């Protein structure tokens, strides 16, 4: 919108393409991660982490 | 059988001691039970249902 | 971010404004009640005896 | 119930006790002369009450 | 362990499988955190492929519930065992004991 | 109005002592023991073990290869831990031991204030030949119970993972029992007695914890908005590189505050700071609405 | 590992012979070490002279009716325990109760000595009936570091020594910054009159810290 226009103008802040969806530790639960498992489609090239 | 069990034990038949408030150190009228029960935590965890 | 000062802007805005306090088997009127909070440490609610 | 069994207790006589049959100005002394653990809880007494 | 038993809590905590129970008696060769290796008596052993008895305990993971269900090993380096008795110990059990 | 006083301090243990006191009036054997019982569970110095970073060990819920213990287990051992210390309110001290059998407290590299209590106290077991655990147990002094979940607020990078902090035991008192029976001195009319009887870990002195209880106890007697928030945040705050920010903080530069007042100039005048940096400092600024060469005139306010 | 002094008093006194103070934060499980070791002192043992025996004119007991009053001896003497006494560096001191008449003999009605302060003018000892009603006594006081009552004196009026009438201590949850949880200590005292409950907890507490000077 216009304001948000100007903001950004103003504060020269480019504004993503990409909506953040991250998987963050839900709110007032704390604890150890202890495993990671990753699945990935057949086929799919597995990323560094994997 | 228990009585008998508490005499070998060195402690009253009544089960029943003297106790004293952690408070004000004075004694408690009357002499209370006090013993070993076995106590369960059921998962009712106050964090998950609040 | 719970900055230390927001607790005590709580503690005015709790100060005379009540909240009511509900149980499941609501029958008579006074199943649900008023009452003034007070703040604790804890996830419990604390509820008077005589209620 | 446990309040009630407060005031039960409290509010209770037995045959004989400490400071039995004594008499006292008034509440003050008579919850100071029990508080100190020189008369019962529970003893028949005579008090002048207003 | 309850302090107040019945004897009944023994039975309940080995035949659920959660308790780690020997398959065959001997000696422990390796008692760790993680497996416990167990070397058969000769009688109770068949013929061929010799072999000894390797238990490998579950360790920390997800329950149903979202609890923790692990293994302790019960018994220490070098020690006799009998056959269908606990090598080790699953979650809220004492020594073959039912610990709630 | 007689004051009380001490008497035979009767130690039949390492353990624990029979304290007593021998000077009191009517009926306050039981007003000073009991207040005495309170202060002395309550409140006094520990040294209970709190930071534990083990060998390959990321977290509490793993085990060691070549141990039996689960590592939660070995910290909960270590939790029960009985350490003095003199000079230091906070040591750390290392562990290290291998080959079949079981590892004591005695085990570990022995320091100055280090005083172990039980050396036969077992932290865990060494099940195979070749199998070899080293560990930094970091000690520190405290008073009451401070958990270790309590304990991350401030956090400040405690980053090294393999760190894995445990609850706080801090209390020489395990149990306290104050009894009070008539003591007759040579002459007076009626005096009483005040037997405490403690239980300890050996890491207090019966006399030390009676002499600080009390002290503590009449202790109590004694009364008896302009600007952006922006410029006060670190220079880390900024994410500047490791080589940026440690020559902006070699050249006085803490806070973002300190660093828009310096110039270009300036700071190319510095002896670590090429044109790369200052490329960088300038567009990191510039992301968020600042500059060099700002002026902010009265730095600083308090 | 420095430690936690209150910081937030405020001692609201109703009237004069009454009061209630507070104590704002105080280390957990402080408030009821301190509410109750004071309590203890205050009642069982404070310094105070009103009553330990008094003579009587018409008989010589407890159990008796006097000619001019319908108050029973032991009535009169419970009177005589409300009265407040504060004496000077005279130890023991003794009064007469000189007075006749149609009405109640009051506080002021006493003989004034030199050492001797009644706080309570209006303090009612006894009733004087019609006529003359020959009545007039001799009462001495005594000092106790506590209270001693009547039957304690095995070698008769209840001595009340101790000024308090009544002492209470409530602690409740004190609430600082990011200290979660403290200890809020409420005293709440009535004295005799004779010695203000303000300085009296202050003696009173006094008296414990004398008893700890041998250890600290």
């Amino acid at each position: 919108t216009p304001e948000e226009k100007l903001l950004r103008a103003i504060f020269g802040e480019k504004a993503s393409d990409v909506k953040d969806s991250s998987l963050r530790v839900p709110n007032g639960v704390s604890g150890t991660v202890i495993d990671v498992q990753v699945f990935t489609r057949d086929g799919v090239e597995k990323d560094k982490r994997a | 059988e228990i009585k008998e069990l508490l005499k070998l034990g060195d402690l009253p038949t009544s089960g029943q001691i003297r106790l004293y408030d952690g408070r004000t150190g004075e004694q408690f009228e009357r002499p209370v039970t006090v013993g070993y029960m076995y106590m369960l935590k059921l998962n009712h965890l106050v964090d998950d249902k609040m | 971010r719970e900055e230390a000062v927001v607790w005590d802007i709580l503690d005015e805005v709790i100060r005379e404004h009540p909240v009511l306090l509900n149980r499941a088997p609501t029958l008579h009127r006074l199943g649900i009640q008023a009452f003034e909070p007070v703040l604790i440490e804890g996830k419990a609610i604390q509820l008077h005896p005589l209620v | 119930q446990d309040v009630v069994l407060g005031l039960y207790y409290m509010t209770r006589d037995c045959v004989n006790a400490k400071g039995e049959g004594m008499v006292l100005t008034g509440p003050k002394e008579a919850e100071r002369l029990y508080r100190s653990g020189l008369a019962s809880l529970h003893a028949r007494v005579k008090v002048r009450i207003t | 362990k309850p302090l107040v038993g019945t004897g009944m809590e023994r039975a309940v905590a080995v035949d659920s499988g959660v308790t780690a129970v020997a398959k065959r008696g001997g000696v422990v060769q390796y008692v760790d955190a993680s497996r416990i290796v167990i070397k058969v008596n000769e009688d109770e052993m068949y013929p061929g492929e010799a072999g000894i008895d390797i238990y490998n305990l579950t360790k920390y993971t997800r329950s149903n519930q979202n609890t923790c269900i692990n293994q302790m090993p019960c018994v220490s380096l070098g020690e006799p065992v009998e056959r269908g008795d606990v090598l080790a110990d699953g979650p809220s059990t004492d020594l073959g004991e039912l610990a709630l | 109005f007689l004051k009380p006083r001490l008497v035979d301090i009767e130690q039949v243990s390492s353990t624990h002592a029979k304290v007593t006191l021998e000077p009191l009036e009517r009926g306050f054997g039981h007003t000073l023991g009991n207040a005495l019982r309170r202060i002395l569970l309550s409140s006094m110095p520990g040294c209970a073990v709190t930071e534990v970073e083990i060998d390959g060990v990321l977290h509490e819920y793993s085990t060691k290869e070549g141990v039996q213990e689960d590592i939660l287990e070995i910290l909960l051992n270590l939790k029960g831990l009985a350490v003095r210390v003199q000079g230091k309110d906070e040591v750390i001290l290392t562990l290290n031991k291998s080959g079949i059998g079981p590892v004591t407290a005695a085990d570990i590299t022995h320091d100055g204030d280090v005083e172990i209590v039980k050396p036969q106290h077992v932290i865990c077991h060494l099940t195979d030949e070749n199998a070899s655990i080293s560990m930094r147990i970091k000690v520190q002094r405290g008073r009451g119970y401070v958990p270790a979940s309590t304990r991350i607020h401030s956090e400040e990078d405690e980053r090294p993972i393999g760190r894995l902090l445990v609850d706080a035991c801090y209390s020489p008192v395990e149990r306290i029992a104050y009894n009070v029976e008539a003591a007759r001195v040579e002459q007076r009319t009626d005096l009483d007695k005040l037997v405490i009887e403690m239980e300890t870990n050996g890491t207090i002195d019966p006399e030390e914890a009676i002499r600080r209880a009390a002290t503590i106890l009449a202790e109590q007697l004694e009364a008896f908005p302009e600007f952006d928030p922006i410029l006060l945040r670190p220079v880390d705050d900024l994410e500047l590189t490791v080589r940026s920010a440690n020559c902006l903080k070699a050249e006085a530069i803490h806070y973002i505050g300190d660093l828009v007042q310096r110039t270009e100039v300036e700071l190319l005048k510095t002896p670590n700071l090429g044109k790369k940096s200052l490329t960088e400092i300038k567009d990191v600024l510039a992301s968020r609405g600042l500059s060099l060469g700002m002026r902010l005139e009265n730095w600083p306010p308090a």
